[PDB]
Parts: structure tokens; sequence; C-alpha cells
């Protein structure tokens, strides 16, 4: 496979935002997580997200896929540490697993959970055609919340910090928080919220540098959204998946420096002759809306927005038109002025039939370059012909099945819920979620031509609680995965006399859209009405084993790992060596004095200062005995006292700035090439404050003067 | 038959350091004259980005508009806080604070400046004086009640200065819509937030109360949070090699305004003619006098100077024989201090004197409740 | 001359 087409335009339009990651490669057992890091400058924190290291290691490019579930978590532990020897954190760590979500992803998680579940039979019969009789494949279903094998991760994972922070003296005072798939939230929003809640702290150094490790490209426009300006983002080198055209030993990585993307956006948004005064901050904001909007985990993409690198690059050349007849940004720390949407959303309606052309035209150019239904493959785009006039009514009726008459009635209504989506998933990002219960209704998005009549709107949320993990798991599992479920749910799932059959049918229309010859269609699974699966669900609970109801409850605490710490005699002496035989009392925080804040209180798993840790895994690894050297505890965020401000804070130094005079000018004037497989490697850029001066030198300053005099 | 002195200005002394600064309380002051003793409502917290410097703020902007409390109060210089506070800090040990001289910093600041300054340019104020077991001293008001409103133009502009690099509350606790206020908001004087600080140089122990501007990272409560504190100062054009000097005279009197009571850093605003804010540069209290022994030698020698006169005034205070009679029920004296043609004067206030039967016996110097504290044991 | 005015230990009371 070739490079993946949002990678070609990050290489494309913002080359020095990459770079390689160095390695010291030593052959001894490599003790240095201590030395200075080779990967320029040292790193405070880093986050992983946890699920992309889990899929790799479970479902690899290597022909041998690992063959059981103890040899996959020996797998992870082997890619975790190589991951850490890269970023090598000072200060925290954070593993964040995916937890139950909410339900505006749970239809699209549903969908890929159904769609996978077919695809296993369809090699099943292929293996059964060639009958090693009886080697089926493992169920990758299996990787979600509330099931044994996540239940089997979360034992390893508190192992192995342990191992680390037992044996290693360079983790002496590093912090490991731990929030596994017990606890609610998608990994992503998880360290999002952790990020936001430490940026919170009034003692927070301003100039703590950080890093996300992650697979999902959605990770760049999050990490603009924290405004850290000192973060960086790990990944595998896509670019050099293209070059190999030969083991993980020696598979390169990359760094993302949104440091440097922040230089290319501050020429990039230019827009002169504003009314009101230009501000980066907000400008990068509007800027990742316009992400989100075109290319999205809870929506359907609009029609006329197909490609998420070519539609950014549209909606931003709208928004320089619209902009200086505003009275404000479209954004403000995540809520959405509507009025000002309805105008960028008009001028795209009136580009939109000739967007449909040029699409078809170019279809044909390729061509000639080279040269609903109750089940199956099919494909509605093929009546509705959006390059020819009059599009509007033959789209809606062949995608709803809807007479002339309704259209009106159903485009006000999915307007309605497309733009409270839109604010949902802004307000998703920048300051957690607003529902776990609100979805989008539908299967396919309104055309832009429809985007009017909503600049009145009032857009409100309740944050009903999240799912029970056994009602997260019967809302998106078929019934052939039925197996990670107790026993008595499966006949819910599969009885034809089960009051809930109809949201698990065996097979379901899926419909190709755009005409894509792929596996890209959309899976038309009926919507769950979730009073009527919860209140069936719930009926089996006083049913349920006692080791079966565990496995079943809210993880409301996150857990923190520490060793010999500025902190351990302190929270040792308040939360172990107690008063009474009870878990009452809490200890507060703050950033100052080892580089972390929250709010602790005793471990509810059952440990204690004498005994033994002991692994879950057959690898030979040593049973720690460690509860002498080691503290873990109960963790917590300290809630914010505000909403969260997208400003840069009191005391940011930037580092040295890695653009020249040409680079912003050929951006702001769209000046158009790399080898940048081979050319990648002549970037490298220095990593965190420069100097010690939150302010430039300009003219008109006394130590400013010397600066220019010495400089000419 | 009572005390009447003499002393050089130019006559220097031995000390070269001050005993480690050290917080013992603090107090605000409302524009009503109520002090709010042990209260940090007027602590202003720092913010203002590199990117605002951009922008053309004018730093002229609502001076009809403001509200100048200060020029309103009854006893503009008085000690009242100072004291109530001391007696606060006293009240929860059962014992006097052990120190020789009760003052302002602004007084000390006063006073060690007569070695550079000639009495016109350093604006030179009468100075009063009194014992009951320590010495308490008190500036004597202006009198009033580069040229009229463009002297009172660059006198304001300090002050917008001050309200545009700032907040009320810490910017985590700040909602959005009152940063974006932040260039409309009404200026005012007299409205001040002041720490007590102890003291000392060579055998001088010394209580200065302070007035601070905000706190630059963050604050520790119940803690001394002199090592968070800053100075932000007004505001000049520098283009020229002579403006350079015309700089560094104005950064002499702000280190030693800072280093008196601890506080390690110093913000400069710089401006065009008119009014536009141009930069802002910012200055560890611990560079100046290498900097300034770097880039103009004969200023940067007076940082050593004026330690020097530090010590040999405040022995020279003591030594020039008021009585220390230490119990607080004895009768008290009172006394006046002058700079005048290189010579600081001070003579006794006998009681013949308009003064001498309103600061021995009544609110003008101590007040009654601090003196009954102290009487009291 | 590398003498620079410095702060002190104080008395501990
Ligand atoms: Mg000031």
């Amino acid at each position: 496979m070739g490079v993946p087409s949002f990678f070609r335009w990050l290489s494309r339009k913002y080359p020095k935002i990459i770079s390689p990651v160095l390695e010291e490669q030593p052959q001894v057992i490599l003790p240095l997580d201590y030395s200075a890091s080779n990967p320029n400058g040292e790193l405070d924190n880093l986050y992983l997200d946890m699920n992309g290291i889990v899929h790799p290691c479970s479902h690899p490019e290597n022909k041998p896929p690992p063959e059981t579930e103890d040899e996959m978590l020996l797998a992870v532990f082997e890619y975790t540490n190589r991951v850490l020897n890269m970023a090598r954190p000072r200060k925290v760590l954070v593993m964040a697993v995916d937890g139950v979500a909410p339900r505006a992803k749970m239809n699209q998680q549903r969908a890929r959970r159904f769609r996978s579940a077919r695809d296993a039979q369809i090699e099943n019969e292929a293996r059964e055609e060639i009958m090693v009789r009886n080697k089926k494949t493992w169920d990758s279903n299996a990787i979600t919340p509330g099931t044994p094998f996540m239940d089997k991760l979360a034992a390893a994972l508190r192992y192995w910090t342990a191992f680390k922070l037992a044996t290693d003296p360079g983790w002496k005072n590093l912090q490991v928080i731990i929030s596994d798939a017990t606890v609610p939230g998608e990994g992503e929003h998880k360290i999002m919220n952790f990020i936001r809640s430490q940026r919170a702290d009034p003692e927070y150094n301003p100039n703590t540098t950080h890093c996300i490790y992650g697979l999902d490209a959605d990770l760049i426009f999050l990490g603009l959204a924290t405004h850290e300006p000192h973060f960086k983002i790990l990944r595998e080198d896509v670019f050099a998946q293209d070059n190999r055209k030969k083991q993980n030993s020696e598979q390169p990585f990359l760094w993302l420096h949104i440091n440097v993307l922040r230089e290319y956006l501050s020429a990039e948004l230019w827009v002169p002759g504003l009314p009101f005064t230009f501000d980066l901050e907000r400008a990068i904001d509007d800027w990742v809306f316009m992400c989100f909007f075109c290319g999205n985990d809870f929506l359907p993409h609009l029609p006329c927005l197909d490609v998420r690198e070519n539609s950014i690059d549209i909606l931003l050349d709208i928004w320089k038109v619209v902009l200086p007849k505003l009275k404000t940004y479209m954004t403000c720390d995540g809520v959405l002025n509507l009025p000002s949407v309805e105008t960028l959303l008009q001028h795209l309606g009136s580009r939109e039939g000739d967007i449909f052309k040029t699409r078809h035209i170019q279809e044909a150019r390729k061509k000639e370059a080279f040269e609903g239904p109750k089940n199956g493959v099919f494909d509605t785009d093929e009546f509705v012909k959006l390059f020819e006039p009059g599009y509007h009514e033959r789209y809606y009726t062949a995608k709803f099945h809807v007479t002339p008459q309704d259209i009106e009635q159903l485009r006000k209504d999915m307007v309605k819920c497309y733009i409270e989506g839109v604010a949902w998933v802004l307000m998703y990002y920048y300051q957690g979620c607003a529902s776990w219960n609100w979805f989008y209704p539908y299967h396919y998005a309104p055309l832009a031509t429809d985007f009017h009549g909503f600049s009145h709107l009032e857009i409100k949320f309740e944050e009903g609680t999240p799912f029970l993990p056994y009602e997260q798991l019967m809302s998106v599992l078929p019934a052939a995965s039925g197996h990670a479920l107790p026993k008595i749910f499966r006949s819910l799932m599969s009885e034809p006399d089960s009051e809930i059959i109809d949201f698990y049918p065996e097979e379901f229309p899926i419909d190709m859209n755009g005409k894509k010859m792929s596996w890209q269609g959309i899976a038309l699974l009926p919507f769950i009405d979730q009073d009527r699966l919860l209140t069936a669900v719930r009926a089996q609970y006083p049913l349920l084993s006692d080791a079966e109801r565990a496995r079943n409850i809210r993880g409301e605490p996150v857990l923190l790992i520490s060793n010999k710490n500025a902190n351990y005699e302190r929270f040792s002496k308040k939360l172990y060596s107690k008063e009474n035989n009870n878990n009452n009392v809490v200890v507060k925080f703050q950033h100052f004095k080892s580089g972390l804040s929250g709010i602790v209180s005793k471990d509810v798993e059952g440990f204690e200062l004498n005994g033994k840790i002991v692994c879950p895994i057959q690898g030979g690894s040593l049973p720690n005995l460690s509860t002498t050297l080691i503290l873990k505890m109960s963790y917590r965020l300290i809630p914010l006292p505000s909403r969260n401000k997208s400003i840069i804070l009191n005391g940011f130094i930037p580092s040295e700035p890695v653009l020249t005079a040409y680079d912003l000018d050929s951006i702001m004037y769209k000046y158009n090439r790399w080898n940048f497989g081979n050319d990648l490697k002549q970037n490298i850029v220095p990593v965190g404050p420069k100097g010690i001066t939150q302010y430039k030198p300009r003219t008109g300053g006394y130590r400013a003067f010397f600066y220019f005099a010495e400089l000419s | 038959m009572g005390v009447s002195a003499n002393l050089f200005v130019k006559q220097r002394g031995s000390t070269t350091a001050l005993k480690q600064p050290k917080e013992i309380g603090f107090y605000s002051r409302t524009k009503d004259e109520e002090y709010l003793i042990s209260d940090d409502t007027n602590l202003n917290y720092y913010y203002l980005p590199d990117a605002e410097l951009d922008r053309k703020l004018d730093l002229s902007s609502g001076f009809q508009k403001f509200k100048d409390y200060y020029k309103d109060f009854e006893d503009r210089c008085s000690l009242r806080g100072l004291l109530e506070t001391i007696e606060s800090s006293e009240r929860h040990k059962g014992k006097k604070i052990n120190a020789d001289i009760i003052t302002f910093r602004g007084i000390a600041r006063k006073l060690i400046s007569c070695a550079f300054d000639s009495p016109s340019f350093n604006t030179v104020d009468l100075r009063i004086v009194s014992f009951n077991g320590q010495l308490f001293i008190k500036e004597v008001p202006e009198a009033v009640n580069g040229r009229n409103i463009n002297q009172d133009l660059n006198v304001f502009t300090g002050y917008k200065f001050e309200t545009l690099a700032t907040l009320s509350n810490p910017l985590q606790y700040t909602p959005r819509e009152v940063i974006e206020k932040r260039t409309k908001r009404i200026v005012s004087h007299g409205d001040e937030y002041i720490s007590v600080v102890r003291t000392g140089v060579g055998n001088c122990k010394l209580i200065l109360g302070a007035e601070v501007d905000c706190i630059f990272d963050f604050k520790e409560n119940g803690r001394d949070n002199l090592k968070h504190y800053a100075e932000l100062k007004c505001t000049q054009q520098v283009a020229n090699i002579s403006d350079t000097h015309k700089f560094e005279r104005k950064l002499f009197r702000t280190w030693l305004q800072c280093f008196l009571v601890g506080i390690p850093r110093i913000i400069y605003g710089f401006k065009d003619d008119h009014y536009v804010l141009k930069t802002v540069e910012e200055f560890s209290t611990e560079e100046v006098p290498v900097l300034l022994k770097n880039n103009n030698p004969q200023v940067g020698s007076a940082c050593l100077e004026a330690i020097k006169w530090y010590g040999l005034l405040t022995e020279w205070l003591l030594k020039m024989i008021p009585r220390d009679e230490d119990p607080h029920s004895q009768i008290r004296a009172f006394k006046l201090v002058f700079e005048n043609n290189h010579l600081r004067l001070s003579e006794i206030e006998e009681s013949d004197e308009e003064y001498s039967g309103l600061i021995d016996g009544e609110h003008i110097l101590s007040n009654g409740f601090k003196e009954w504290r102290k009487s009291l044991k | 001359d590398n003498i620079i005015p410095t702060y002190e230990v104080g008395d501990g009371d």
C-alpha cells in the first residue's frame, strides 16, 4: 500500500512539521531511561492512547499473529517498552484505554463490529474449504470494555507499571496514571480531559513539554485544541511503509511538531482588513472546527465534502471570503456562533453544484486515462446523478424512499439534528461530552444548499450517566460475538422469542455511496431503542453471579502508582498509616511539588504496604514483592473551576522559530517537490523553551536597543 | 536642652548586605480609607501575552474618567494599617516584634536617594518621627490642595499600564469576557494592596510597609508570597544612545525599590511619542547591578554606595540619641527630619509647637488602639 | 571591583 492521502497532504503542505525519531541502539540490557534524550529535548509528560498499540500487536502486518491472549499481552509489553525508550517522560505517564463510549459513537462502533463479524465468516468458510484443523481466527470484537480480555489487560498494565517503578532507577520520580477500560470515555477524550485539568491548576508550569502516542489522524487537531504550544505527536513512519517496497525491531518513527504547525497556520490563516482584531488562538479554533466539520466519527460527511484534505482547503477559502463580513470568529472556547456558521454554509451551498460537476469530470478523466433492498450490497447513487440538474429532489427520494411532498419537513429535521451534532462534537473535544445519550438519527447528511433557517436555534444537553459495561456490550456486538458476554445475555441476542431480536439481524443491507469500488459502504443497521434495550438487559441482573456483577460496575477511580517519590511520605502517612480501619479521608495535591496535580485516596483493589505483587502472564517475570518500594492509590482529577479558555498562559516562552521568511511568504501566496522519504532526515528542530523571557526584542526597548545594535 | 543633630549626605559607612526580607503580614486599603488587615482583595495577578504588543494599545485612553481617590483622603500617608497589621501578628504570639524602626518603603527610598539626587530632583519632603520603645517614621503629605496636564497624563500612563497588564483574580478563575473588557475598564489610584516586610541593614532591624502591584506566577495561602510578587513600572521610548542613560537612572531607582523588600521581578513597558505601548521587557532584581556595571559603570557603582549609606543613616538615627526607653508607659519624644544643602537636619518638637501636643497626645502618628495594645504589654 | 549587593541569613527568631 502507498502513503495515506492525509499524510501526502501534510508532507506537501507543511513539510517542516515532521522529523525522524533518533534511537541509541546500544548492543547490555539498557538501564538508561536516565540519560539525556537523543530525539531533541526532554518530555515532561507522555500520553498513551492504548488501543493504538493493542490493535497493531494482535493483528500485525507480519504473517504470524500472536497465537494466545497471553502472547498478545507479552507483545504489548515489548511495544510499550520501545515507545518509552524513544519518548522518555521525566514526570508523568498516562495509560488511557477506551472505556464505554457515548451513544454518538456506539452507533458507528456497532456498524464496524457487525461488518467485521461477517468478514470472519467468509474467511472461516475459506479455511473450512481448505480443511491445523479447526484453527479459527481470534475475534477482534474481544477488544471492547467489559470483556474477559480487557479485564486481563487491566491486570497486565498494573503489573508492568509496578515492575518498572520497582526495578528501574530512572523511574524514581515518574508518576504513572492508569485509566483502564473500566473507566468510561474513549482514550482520546480521557487524555484531553487530563491535559485540560492539569492546565487549570494555578501552580502549573506553562512550559511543560507534552506528547501523545497514537495512529489516529485526529490527534493533530487535538494537539492544536489544547493550546499547549510545546506539543509533539509520536507515530510510525508511513513514508518508510512505502519505501520498504525486515522486522518491527527496525521500524522507524516520526515526530509531528504542533509547535511548528502553529507557525505555518500563522501565515496560512492570516486575513487582512478584518473589522475585529486578528487573534491566532481563535483563528486556530475555527480551523480545527472546519477539520472536524468535514471529517468526523459521529456524523456522516456532506455529499459535497467527500475527501477531508481538499475539503479543508475549500472551507478555508470560503472562511477567508466570509470572515471580514462577520462580527467575530465562528467559535469561542468550544461554543458555535450559529449566525456565522449559517453564512459559511450558504457560501458552500452556492459552490456545491460545480463541485459535483468537477468531481464527475475528474472521475471520467481517471477512467479514460486508465482505459431500500432487504439484504446484500447495493448502491443508491446510480439514480441520483448529482452532476446533472434537479438532483436535490432525486437525492432525498432515493436515500430516504420519501414522496416529494414530505421533503421539506424531513430537511428541517435533518439540518436541526446535524447542527446539534456539529455543536455536540465541538463541545466534546473542547470541554468534554455534553450528553452520553445524544445521537444523529439518520444514515445520511443534508445537501449543502439545505443549511439555512437555523441561525435562531438554542442548543442544550444533559449529562445522563454512561452505560454499564454489559449494556454497552449488548449495544455494539453482533450475535456471532456473544461468547464475550455471560451465558444469560446470549439468549436475548439469538432466540426468535427474545424481546429485542430486531436489533441483531444476521444480515443487513449495505449501501455503497459515491460508487466507491471498495469496503467503504454504509451498513444500514436499525437504530437501537435504548429504553427498550435497557429494560430487557437490566431484567437479567438478579440472575448474574457475583463474579459477573464485578466487571459491570463503573471504575469511578482512575489509578496512580508512585515509588519512594517526592510525595511518597505525605501520601503513605495520610492514606495507609490510618486513624481508623476505613477509607474515608483523601489527599488533594498541586503541580509544583512533583509535576502533577489531582485527588488521591486508598486503593480499592486491596493493595497494602507489605503485600506481594505477582504477574498474570506466563512470560517468565518476577513476583516483585515490592509493595515496600511502591505506592498505588485511587486517583481522581481536580474538577475545573471555570470553562477552559483557548488562550496562551502567562509565562509561556516559545522555542526557536523554524520557518524562514520564504516559508511564510510561499504559504501566504500559495506558491507551488520533496523526495520526502529521504529529504525528511534533513529536519531537526529544537524542543522546549528558548531563552528566559516571555517577549521578543522590538525597537523602542532598553534591552532590545543593544540586541539590534549588536545584530547590525 | 533637647536633641539637635546634622548628618553630611556624602559621608558613607561599611555595610554591603541586608538581612533576608520576610513577610510579617499584609493589608488592603479601600477607596473609603478603610484598612482590611489580613485581606487581599486588592492583590492583582499578572497577564499580558506577547501578541498584545503587536496591537497598538493606547496608554492615554480613558484619562478623563480616571478615579484618583488618593487626593481626597484625610491622612494620605497614615501609619494606621501598618501598626494595626503588626498588632495582629503580635496578638497570636504574646510579645513585641523585635525591630528598631517601623516605616514605609517609600520613606526608606526617599532617605537613601538623598545620597545621589538634589532636593528638587529628589522631591524632598518633611519626615516626622516619634518613639514609644522603637522609632516610628511618617512622611508629611505634599501640601498640594512635563508641565500641567502633560505631567498628569504621564502620571496616569503608569496606572493604566498596571490596569492593562493585570487581572483582579487568577487567570484560571477569570471568565473570557473580563479579559476582553480590560481596555475599556476604569483606572483608579488609592486602592492598594500593602505587604508588611521585616528586614534590616547592619545591626538595625526594620519593618517596612510596601505597596505591591501584582503576583506574577501564583499565590501560596498562609505563607510568605514575597518571591511571587513583581513591580510593573512607568514607561518611555528608547531610540538613541542618550535615551539608554535616561533609562539607566530610572532602572537604578527601581532596583533600589525592589531590593529593600525582596521583590524578585521588575517589568517595564516602553512608549512611542503620543501614548502607544511599543514593547515590554522584564528584569530579575539580581541582574540589575551587573547590567548597570556592564553598560554604565558610574551608575552601577551606586548599588553599593546606597547600602553603605543606608547602614550609616540608620545607625545615626539610633546614635543621634532619640530615647529608646523601653517601658511603654514612660514619656514620649518627637522630632523633625529634613534634607537641606547636602546635610540632613533633625530637631525635637518642643511642647510650644502646634505639632507637639497632637503627635504626643493624639491620632496624628500612632493609633490609640495600638498605644493600648503595647501599653497592655 | 567584583563586589555587589547580597542578602544575609536572618537571626532565626
Ligand atoms: Mg508598579
